[PDB]
């Protein structure tokens, strides 16, 4: 149950 | 074509994914659709919530529990899949 | 420039999603960007987990908690907010 | 909590 953020982005 | 970005998850689940996403994109034409059959096919394979983005131009921030995060690519579309909730 | 094409939240919340995209647009270029922005805010104001997508091409599946879902345009980007977990 | 799925699609 840890949680973890992430960020993504496109060309 | 797959090309896996970013990924937190096992190596068998990644397969799965990419493989789940492959048939979405042979059998949808609209994004939305696509997303909608991934993110229902991992909550009855491995429970909820999932949530899936599928797209050729967007950024993102979410949050994810470990081991059940991948973004990746398919073609000129970009898969976003996590479990959260 | 706001268009609210989808919302499940109170009519003042989504209000707060209008104010914090319109001051995360004025602040960052990058969609990411923007979208932790948003997101930060979002778990900060009203306790995690937030999830936001922002872009001008991309379809989503996503599962949301009553009341905390928003899927709105300004100007040419859309922007996906919800929470979950 | 209620939890509900919803779809969205830029056009």
């Amino acid at each position: 149950v840890g949680m973890h953020s992430k960020g993504t982005q496109t060309a | 074509k797959a090309v896996i970005k970013n990924a937190d998850m096992s190596e068998e689940m990644q397969q799965d994914s990419v493989e789940c996403a492959t048939q979405a994109l042979e059998k949808y034409n609209i994004e939305k659709d696509i997303a909608a059959h991934i993110k229902k096919e991992f909550d009855k394979k491995y429970n909820p919530t999932w949530h899936c983005i599928v797209g050729r131009n967007f950024g993102s921030y979410v949050t994810h529990e470990t081991k059940h995060f991948i973004y990746f690519y398919l073609g000129q579309v970009a898969i976003l899949l996590f479990k959260s909730g």
